[PDB]
């Protein structure tokens, strides 16, 4: 139409409407948004998020979701549902144990540090983990604890 | 009137009593206030009422002490 | 091992009556308040999140030591808002 | 007119002396009360005399009204922690234990300075005994038992038995903190002091209750509603 | 920028100011030195008047705003948090005063829709909303209570609980609390030509001749006084007539000097002489 202001708003609305429960459905496999090249390559984040929420392939889907969240949190896809997406992605990492994240734990830590010193609005009913919280900093603290546990139980894997 | 010595001298020249939790002046024979009777003539000097407006006050006090004085 | 000791104390309290975790968190925040611009802000945010979780998961009377309850929470929220406005 | 002219400049003793020499007793008493409420710390006889050695007591006036006016002025101009000691020690409280307990709740900080709290709790019993009070006496008892419990916990760290009056003190603290549920009270400093006194003794005895109020005020007011059961929230 | 009403505390303690920026600042005056302590903010409209409570019930200070809400914040342990919040009015609040210390902790607030709320504090923080609708035509603009006049037993004496309120209908209708529990209009004072701005009652210094000053937008300042007690006879007396409108009108406690504030951005002190006519003492500023 006029510029990319309408496309960015539509993408933000779709991302806010998709994130409302545990599984980001609603507009699953019904986004498309194909126009020229510059106006079509900007909709890759929504497609990647939909593919990660629908299908899952070992840690590849988790890595793709983390990359999409890090790309959206870098002043790209607005900043309304970015905190909610980050809190929903941190709840499936290692909040109760220890896991591993190749080229992702440091990025998540940097995103949590940048979102805490700027502005952060999280509002999405995830599951039983989000209902037991209260403040918005609890999700960031849990993500930091999970990242620390992963770095402590995974960086000692020398060859 | 801005000194405590005058208030202390005036409070000792009266007989007050507690009546219904309220102090009232029953018997009084003198007061050391401004422009009073014979006890106010000693509080009007050159270091209490300046000098440009002290003679008139002293004359008014003396006239009141000589006329309305017992 | 201060964090591990605090976690062990909180577990031992929850295994009995659970009435000292908030006091321990307040004492820790008072002992380690002056830090820096980022570390201090992160510590304040963690303390606020812990206080919110404690207020959400509790229902009886009133218990909040090392905090000069409602007034202390309001003062902490005002300080956090002032720090966020100054850092941004 | 003379009392007004003497009070408009700053003289309190002269204004009181001019107002005492009136005709009507009801008007004179009201004028004396107004003059005492307007200024009382500048012309006080008791507690460090500085008004030419008893200025208002020599005019056949009662010392109970001047002390009450000075206490009411100090409670509004000065702090509440220092104005409570001048009201209970003036021997003119007359069933004023609630105000003293509300004013003493502001000094709930500084756990190392419990001597002032102990002195206030010891002095509150003399005023209640002199004012003929033998019914409502729970806040002072709870405040006196909290300091003793804190001292016993700081001195002895191996004891964990019941202290007889500990259950009564906990029940009194709970009844005082549940004011919003009993009579719907919006107290802040008093509630914070009660919570601090109830939580300072929970690290030695048992204290099964003493918490917050579910998620009805934590997830609907600003992510802040007085912490309490952080151990139960972060553990299982 | 521009302040509205700023009243003192108790015995010259703090000074609660209120401007049009929705900021209720509580500045302290220590030996003539102005120093701010806290800035209570939480209203959507501009703050109007502000009145402090008595020292027997702690340290409360109520302030009205233009957001159709009345905030009553306390002061204890350096925490100036809001205790009660009354928003029972439909229009903006103009004036908000308190009652005497002998009757309890009642607060009368006048709105711009013709109503007068009466927040009466009970045994704690619960306040009973006892508003009276149909109190004015275009809305109330002033609220002030009368003095505590005491009427062989061991109980408190029930006062008349009188409060004179002014509105935009050129009528200073005084209220009186009946024995049932509801308030009613005792008498009306229709002596102005425009909308009444402020109307504060003079405090009695033991005498039974209770007076009440009022100021309208026409420039006239009426001083209604009573001849004796228990007599519905409010004889108004014109004090001064200016070309501009008047703002507020306060009275002293010693000589009951009327402080006429308004006109050409200047305050004037009016005092009753021995002949009965009111004359200007001096000019402020």
């Amino acid at each position: 139409a006029k510029d990319a202001a309408f496309a960015t708003l539509v993408s933000d609305r779709f991302l806010r409407d998709y994130c409302e429960r545990g599984c980001f459905s609603d507009l699953d496999l019904i986004d498309n948004l194909g126009p020229a090249m510059m106006l079509s390559d900007r909709l890759t984040f929504l497609g990647k998020y939909r593919e990660f929420h629908r299908m899952y392939g070992e840690k590849r889907f988790a890595d793709a979701a983390s990359l999409l969240l890090s790309l959206m949190t870098s002043r790209i896809a607005p900043r309304s549902f970015w905190m909610t997406l980050l809190t929903d992605a941190l709840p499936l990492l290692e909040q109760k144990q220890v896991i591993f994240s190749a080229e992702q734990t440091y990025e998540l830590m940097r995103c949590l540090e940048d979102l805490t010193s700027r502005r952060p609005v999280h509002g999405e009913s995830d599951t039983e983990q989000l209902q037991d919280d209260d403040i918005e900093t609890t999700k960031v603290e849990m993500l930091r604890l999970s990242l620390a546990r992963n770095l402590a139980r995974a960086i000692i894997r020398e060859g | 009137k801005l000194y405590q010595t005058p208030l202390e001298l005036k409070l000792k020249h009266s007989t007050v009593h507690v009546d219904e939790l309220c102090p009232l002046i029953v018997p009084n024979l003198g007061v050391a206030v401004i422009h009073d009777y014979a006890d106010w003539v000693k509080e009007a000097s050159g270091d209490l009422p300046e000098a440009q407006i002290v003679k008139h006050w002293s004359l008014t006090w003396t006239l009141c002490e000589a006329l309305w004085g017992h | 091992h201060n964090y591990y000791e605090l976690l062990y104390a909180f577990h031992i309290y929850r295994h009995n009556y659970r009435k000292a975790g908030t006091v321990m968190f307040e004492y820790g925040m008072r002992l380690g308040r002056e830090v820096r611009t980022l570390r201090g802000l992160e510590k304040q945010g963690n303390c606020y999140l812990a206080a919110l979780n404690c207020l959400r998961l509790i229902r009886p009377e009133y218990a909040w030591i090392v905090q000069p309850e409602i007034l202390e929470l309001e003062d902490l929220e005002k300080e956090c808002s002032l720090a966020r406005i100054r850092l941004t | 007119s003379y009392a007004g002219q003497l009070e408009s400049e700053g003289l309190w003793e002269w204004a009181i002396f001019v107002l005492l020499h009136i005709d009507n007793s009801g008007i004179r008493e009201k004028a004396v009360r107004e003059l005492l409420t307007r200024h009382c710390q500048l012309l006080e006889t008791p507690e460090s005399w500085a008004k030419e050695t008893f200025l208002t007591q020599k005019l056949r006036v009662p010392a109970k009204w001047i002390h009450e006016a000075k206490a009411v002025r100090a409670h509004m101009e000065s702090d509440k922690h220092l104005e409570a000691l001048c009201l209970f020690k003036a021997e003119h409280w007359n069933r004023c234990h609630k105000l003293i307990i509300r004013h003493l709740a502001s000094d709930a900080i500084i756990n190392e300075n419990y001597d002032y709290l102990k002195g206030f709790l010891e002095d509150l019993a003399p005023p209640e005994r002199s004012s003929l009070i033998q019914d409502w006496e729970t806040s002072g008892l709870v405040y006196l038992d909290y300091i003793r419990v804190i001292e016993m916990l700081r001195h002895i760290q191996q004891v964990d038995c019941s202290g007889n009056d500990l259950e009564q003190l906990h029940i009194k603290v709970t009844s005082l903190c549940s004011r919003i549920e009993q009579i719907q009270c919006y107290s802040a400093k008093d509630r914070l002091a009660q919570s601090d006194m109830a939580k300072r003794v929970a690290n030695l005895s048992t204290p099964d209750p003493q918490r917050v109020p579910l998620r009805l005020l934590a997830p609907h007011i600003g992510r802040l509603p007085m912490p309490e059961d952080y151990a139960m929230d972060e553990l299982r | 920028d521009m302040i509205h009403d700023a009243q003192m505390d108790y015995y010259g303690t703090r000074l609660a100011t209120c401007s049009s920026d929705r900021s209720v600042k509580i500045f302290d005056v220590r030996n003539g030195g102005q120093i701010l302590i806290a800035d209570l903010r939480g209203h959507e409209g501009p703050v109007w008047q502000v009145a402090w409570a008595h020292p027997m019930y702690g340290n409360i200070l109520a302030s009205c705003s233009y957001d159709r809400k009345v905030i009553i914040w306390r002061e204890e342990n350096g925490t100036w948090e809001k205790s009660h919040e009354h928003a029972g009015h439909d229009s903006s609040v103009n004036s908000v005063c308190w009652a005497p210390h002998d009757y309890g902790l009642i607060l009368a607030c006048g709105s711009s829709d013709g109503a007068i709320s009466l927040l009466t504090y009970t045994g704690e923080g619960q306040w009973e909303v006892k508003k009276i609708n149909n109190a004015h035509t275009i809305g109330c603009n002033a609220v002030s209570w009368a003095p505590a006049v005491v009427p062989p037993s061991g109980q408190k004496p029930n006062y008349i609980k009188r409060f004179a309120s002014g509105g935009c209908d050129n009528l200073i209708k005084l209220w009186k609390e009946e024995e049932d529990g509801q308030w009613k209009e005792e008498q009306k004072l229709e002596a102005h030509s425009d909308w009444v701005r402020d109307v504060a009652w003079a405090p009695s210094i033991g005498l039974p001749t209770s007076t009440i000053a009022s100021c309208s937008q026409d420039g006239r300042v009426f001083i209604w006084t009573c001849d004796d007690a228990s007599s519905n006879t409010w004889s108004p007396k014109l004090l001064h007539k200016f070309n501009d409108v008047v703002w507020h009108v306060s009275w002293s406690i010693t000589a009951n000097i009327l402080a006429v504030s308004g006109g050409d951005n200047k305050v004037t002190l009016w005092k009753e002489s021995v002949d009965g006519q009111w004359v200007c003492i001096s000019d402020v500023n």
